[PDB]
């Protein structure tokens, strides 16, 4: 679950279920 | 919050930008 790192150079909002 | 890849941002998680703007079906 979750990540120690990555997270979007510039995205923003985001949704993993679908 | 930034910091690259769509485990919260791009290649992994759906994802829409500042307003709505689409970048990644979770895997783009």
């Amino acid at each position: 679950k979750a990540c120690t790192l990555n997270c979007d150079p510039r995205i923003a909002y985001g949704v993993c279920p679908r | 919050r930034i910091c690259t890849n769509c485990c919260a941002g791009k290649k992994g998680c759906k994802y829409f930008s500042d307003d709505g703007t689409f970048i990644c079906e979770g895997e783009s």
